[PDB]
RNA sequence: CGCGUCCCCCGCGAGCGCACGGGGUCGGCGGCGAUGUCGGCUACCCACCCGACCCGUCUUGAAACACGGACCAAGGAGUCUAACACGUGCGCGAGUCGGGGGCUACGAAAGCCGCCGUGGCGCAAUGAAGGUGAAGGCCGGCGCCGCCGGCCGAGGUGGGAUCCCGAGGCCUUCCAGUCCGCCGAGGGCGCACCACCGGCCCGUCUCGCCCGCCGCGCCGGGGAGGUGGAGCACGAGCGCACGUG
RNA sequence: GAGUGGCGCGGACGCUACGCCGCGACGAGUAGGAGGGCCGCUGCGGUGAGCCUUGAAGCCUAGGGCGCGGGCCCGGGUGGAG
């Protein structure tokens, strides 16, 4: 008889992708090997987001990249993304990077490779800089989700600016009694 | 597009540019190790003290 | 590449055959007859295949070349070995350890050309 | 796939998930959007604010054509016209400005969102925002109107 | 031919794996000629399995 | 990889004929059995 | 009844909706159908333009 | 041509191994050294209490420092206050045990458990059985046996516990880094007491075994060790 | 068909399962409530940081210069003890260096 | 417990072998064996000791003097559709999707269309509506001017996984001295995200001047400061599949 | 760590990486949730140069066993076409 409660003892992250895809399966093989023998903690976090789902690594836009590569004491560095590159449309000039991605878009590589950029993938990654070095590891944003607008305080609670679930949006689709002091009370 | 292009990480693995920048291999396996007692094994206790 | 195709065929082959918490591959150079990465032989650049004679007596050694590997009917080399047991299972261990070829399959061919020989020696 | 649905786990239990004391009975609290201002009051106040009561005003033969505006803002106003445009316009010396007809592309009113890249341009849209005739000047540019 | 012979086809004797024949094959109008094609190409075993 | 080697095309009596095709690109497109 | 925040909606399905349940196995029969006399009325007007 | 390597492989090893010797001299003189010192605590104790009797006086000797905390008490229909205190001085099993330091906070948390524990003042040659015996280290978060002096160096080695008797010493000789050599210890996983327990319910004045026993722990540390 | 009317029985036990939080305290909290008159100022007070960046960024330098003079302008038994000083790998290199030359 | 050297008090020796030493071995044996014997744990029957009330169910509480069940076989109860939400997998990605239509045995399939994206949903919100509809600063031509131009130009603070620099240092009878690698005081750029502070758009209110002009008007546009918004602030969506509600 | 200087042709095992190995702690459970089943039923696409009138399915079984279990595999009898 020990007083522990059990409720948390099982720690409820991925081990491994949910994907069967192998392409990315052979990148977690290769990551699995560089995380745990590499003393780097970039592989470390490259490894735990080659697990994760499609929503929690979301894509990184080309003008993203572009600015995030911009910044001081960043230049002739490798912009790590392990999501996706989108291409933005509403940014004209477009330097030379060198991009890391699962995914890079076929409109943001004629984007990239004609700005005389490098387009590598995972496995090229490991042979440029195996311990990660002379990387910059970056994230599109994951509250990026039209998701979680609907998320936090409910709607109809005072200071919630939460997005209700409307069937559809018009002047008499949930617009009266608890939105008006006209029509009863306002929140 | 492909994902990887290089899919052999047998080739991958054992090239230069990566068994440079590893740590060495821990292959040394330990199992567990049985308690002796105080007044019992005299040369347990003088591994100790 | 083998370590592709291996993610291909680790589960859904034909020779793949599961049954009494066991796994087998019944693949035509597969030494050690087991579904596994290294003992895989269809899957390498190099193959060990140890099979006994077209006869009843000796081994055959196949060895798969370096060359036309989307080339089927050429890319398997077969040398039948008849001789005493010694020299069979030092001749392939010659093949295998000074060609360099596959050299971590070295004792596993031996292993089975051992229990082929025995195989075709009369019974008491 | 029913074998992957959570029915074939509940065989050999008794209330097959539904509780041993609530039964699974029919209808409990009333069919659809029942009670809304009585039993599920709190549902519909904490959940959908608005949904009880009048506001605005009708208009019966609404017809949707007539309201229609597809409005593009000046940040993508260059992906309307060829990449080609953009780059001989920058290049070429005499001052000449390429047309972007805003109504071809499928646009009625221009709105302005975005910075507008340094090089003169004619806007032909049909309707303009105050800010998006702004830039489009700023840049030195014209704003024809069109119908 | 390592997924191809994977998924049981018998092509052990078979020249190359992307097989490609000439043109004059579409113009084949006998069973007996294309039954002949297959034993010369290697590709009769798998029909025989 | 990325090449495409010389892939022979055989005659009626199942021997290599003098011509080629060039191996076409789709025959090196990623293999997904997802 | 409401389990938490979920949007309000209202389906269409009060009536003998059942009854009136228009599938569409039609769907490839109809389309060979009106392909054939299409075929068939373009070999009757001989030299004039199929499309009418 | 290797001849270097060879010698250099072998000047490697040898340089490890008069290292250990240094390191297993010090152990040796530390512990011959803390004999020394537990003679003349030992000893001026009755020195002390002698001279005050000479004179006519009282020698009161100092409160002590170090209880060892037994958990007597079952994990069944407990209070939320004494359910915390009893984890928090990490007994959350019956017959575990722990080396808890008297000061005021620790004191009004073993008042506030008192039916729960039976405490005392630990003798020496307690701390040594249930270090030696008993003694398993918390090493990466895990329960790993005191087999080797380098579990204690590698955890505790920064505080110049280098060795079982380092350990023993911080303990007793309640040290400047009693906290971290003492949370080091796992809690003492002891046996029922051999011979019975007199009663688990009342305090041990009145005729239990709940509660304070100065001297007395060490009659049922030797029970159930 | 009477029934029980209240009770907070098993209350205090649920509460304390996913603990009793104390509100998440983040540095800066909002400006709400604070009286508008006096936020109106501070916003105001905000605004206005440009004016004074010239005066501001050459004093940050002054202060810099005072500091620039001011680096300038600046510059247990005795056993125990030497065992514990040979045992250790790095000061005790040249003692056990000695120790092993000691028994030539 | 050599000594070559350092001053207060006066860097590798070779062997062997024993073992309280990182979980058991024996380089010890002895009986028996063809028509009565050996083994077979489980299963068939029987005996004995201990335990042992009848299941399902509603219930605070069932062995209940609560209900259903004589026995056996076979049948027999969370489904399918639509909608929605969120999670997950896949494709493409500021797009995305032919699903309707059309074109060319299995095939009622599959393949194709692009001047078939009509169209949906997303890319813009906000107001009941008319509608309106998403950064600026600085330097000059006339200590402050309506507008002439000039150039850099999509915030700030704090915490932030990663990366970046590297004071110092990680050994061969020495000491210089590189190249390669590695650790690291301290110093930075800071992803996502969170909190805060500014800003912008729409409604509305307050104060308050100043522009505009084919029609000078109950015209139009702008400013400052609060405030309502399911907003903006370098996109994530769409289609498909699966799960759960 | 590296560069310029003062005889005998030999070596277990492994690594279905969705695998294999090591160390620690832990294990009640209704309603309920989730996971894994080389648990089972029936049909379909693949696949096993599968099995089968020299005896399929089904059934019976004081037989030999395997699995924590769902179950399963063997022997013997019956049966006659999968």
């Amino acid at each position: 008889g020990v007083d522990i409660l059990h409720n948390k003892d099982r720690k409820v992250w991925r081990k491994e992708p949910k994907s069967q895809d192998m392409y990315l399966r052979l990148l977690v093989k290769l990551y699995r090997f560089l995380a745990r023998h590499t003393n780097s903690t970039f592989n470390q976090v490259v490894l735990k987001r080659l697990f994760m789902s499609r929503t929690k690594r979301p894509p990184l836009s080309l003008s993203r990249v572009i600015r995030k590569m911009k910044l001081p004491d960043r230049e002739n560095k490798t912009a790590v993304v392990v999501g996706t590159i989108t291409d933005d449309v509403r940014v004209q000039e477009v330097p030379k990077l060198k991009v890391c991605a699962l995914r890079v878009t076929s409109r943001a590589h004629s984007r990239i490779l004609k700005a005389e950029g490098k387009i590598l993938t995972f496995h090229q990654l490991a042979l440029d800089s195996p311990k990660g070095r002379g990387t910059v590891l970056l994230s599109g944003p994951r509250k990026g989700r039209e998701v979680y607008q609907h998320f936090g305080k409910a709607p109809g609670t005072p200071h919630s600016h939460t997005k209700p679930y409307v069937r559809s949006k018009g002047r008499k689709f949930e617009r009266a009694r608890g939105r008006r002091a006209s029509w009863g009370y306002k929140n | 597009m492909h994902k990887m292009l290089n899919t052999d990480l047998s080739r991958i693995l054992k090239s230069p540019e990566i068994q440079r920048a590893l740590r060495a291999p821990r292959k040394k396996i330990h199992r567990r190790v049985l308690k002796k007692n105080p007044l019992k094994n005299l040369r347990i206790m003088l591994k100790l003290n | 590449s083998a370590h592709l195709q291996w993610m291909v065929v680790r589960n859904c082959s034909s020779f793949l055959i599961k049954r009494n918490k066991q796994t087998y591959s019944t693949e035509p150079n597969n030494l050690k007859a087991r579904n596994s990465f290294r003992y895989n032989g269809l899957i390498h650049r190099k193959t060990v295949g140890v099979e006994p004679a077209a006869d009843g007596k000796g081994v055959v050694v196949v060895m798969k070349r370096r060359s036309g590997q989307r080339k089927p009917a050429t890319s398997y080399v077969r040398t039948t070995i008849n001789k005493n047991a010694r020299a069979t299972l030092s001749s392939i261990r010659h093949m295998i350890r000074k060609n360099k070829y596959h050299p971590d399959l070295r004792m596993a061919a031996i292993r089975r050309a051992s229990a082929i020989l025995r195989s075709q020696k009369p019974v008491m | 796939p029913s074998r992957l649905r959570k029915t074939r786990k509940l065989r050999g239990h008794v209330s097959h998930g539904h509780g041993r004391i609530g039964k699974h009975r029919k209808h409990p609290g009333g069919r659809g959007n029942a009670g809304g201002m009585h039993h599920h009051r709190i549902n519909f106040d904490k959940y959908h604010p608005g949904y009880f009561g009048k506001v605005g005003m009708r208009h019966y033969h609404l017809k949707r054509n007539q309201s229609f505006c597809p409005t593009v803002n000046l940040d993508k106003l260059w992906t309307l016209v060829s990449e080609q445009t953009r780059v001989n316009a920058a290049k070429n010396k005499t001052g000449a400005a390429p047309i972007i007809d805003v109504v071809r592309s499928g646009y009625y009113k221009v709105l302005g969102k975005g910075k507008l890249p340094k090089q003169p341009v004619i806007v032909k849209a049909k309707f303009f925002s105050r800010r998006a005739e702004e830039k489009i000047k700023g840049v030195g540019g014209a704003c024809v109107l069109v119908a | 031919p390592a997924l191809v012979m994977s998924k049981g086809h018998r092509i052990e004797e078979v020249p190359e794996l992307p097989l490609v024949v000439e043109d004059k094959v579409e113009g084949y109008k006998k069973t007996k000629e294309a039954v002949l094609l297959l034993k010369k190409l290697k590709a009769w075993n798998d029909i025989k399995k | 990889a990325c090449a495409r080697p010389l892939i022979s095309v055989y005659s009626e009596k199942g021997e290599s004929s003098g011509k080629n095709v060039t191996l076409p690109a789709v025959f090196k497109a990623p293999i997904r059995p997802d | 009844a409401p389990s938490r925040n979920g949007m309000i909606l209202k389906p269409h399905f009060h009536k003998d909706w059942q009854r009136r349940v228009a599938t569409w196995f039609n769907q490839p029969a109809r389309k060979i159908r009106r392909r054939k006399a299409r075929q068939a009325r373009a070999r009757r007007i001989a030299p004039r333009p199929a499309a009418g | 041509n290797f001849a270097e390597l060879k010698i250099k492989r072998l000047r490697k090893k040898f340089a490890q191994k008069m290292l250990r010797k240094a390191r297993r001299k010090l152990i040796y003189e530390k512990a011959k050294h803390y004999h020394k010192e537990y003679r003349q605590m030992y000893r001026t104790e009755i020195r002390m209490a002698r001279m005050a009797r000479k004179a006519g006086n009282f020698y009161v000797p100092a409160e002590p420092k170090l209880a060892f905390v037994i958990r007597i008490r079952g994990i069944n229909g407990v209070s939320p206050k004494v359910r915390k205190v009893l984890q928090l001085l990490r007994l959350r099993q019956i017959f575990n045990g722990t080396f808890v330091k008297l000061n005021k906070a620790s004191i009004n948390m073993l008042r506030i458990v008192e039916p729960y524990i039976a405490w005392g003042y630990p003798n020496l040659k307690s701390v040594n059985e249930l270090i030696y015996k008993r003694g398993y280290g918390k090493i990466n978060k895990k329960r790993i046996a005191l087999t080797d002096n380098t579990l204690i160096a590698r955890s505790l080695g920064k505080y110049n516990i280098i060795c079982m008797e380092d350990l023993i010493h911080e303990i007793y000789t309640v040290g400047k880094h009693f906290k971290e050599a003492n949370n080091f210890l796992w809690p003492f996983k002891l046996s029922s007491p051999r011979g019975g327990m007199k009663k688990k319910t009342t305090h041990f004045v009145e005729g239990g075994d709940a509660g304070n026993r100065e001297d007395q722990i060490n009659r049922l540390i030797r029970r159930m060790n | 068909a009477k029934s029980k009317n209240h009770t907070t029985h098993n209350q205090s036990r649920k509460w304390h399962r996913n603990g009793i939080k104390k509100p998440r305290s983040q540095r800066y909290e909002s400006l709400k409530g604070v009286d508008p008159k006096f936020l109106r100022n501070m916003r105001f007070a905000k605004k206005h940081n440009k004016k004074g960046l010239k005066k501001m960024q050459a004093n940050n330098a002054k202060a810099m210069a005072a500091r620039a003079e001011a680096i300038k302008a600046l510059v247990v038994s005795r056993k125990l003890h030497r065992l514990a000083y040979i045992a250790h790998p790095k000061l005790g290199r040249r003692a056990r260096a000695r120790i092993a030359r000691g028994l030539r």
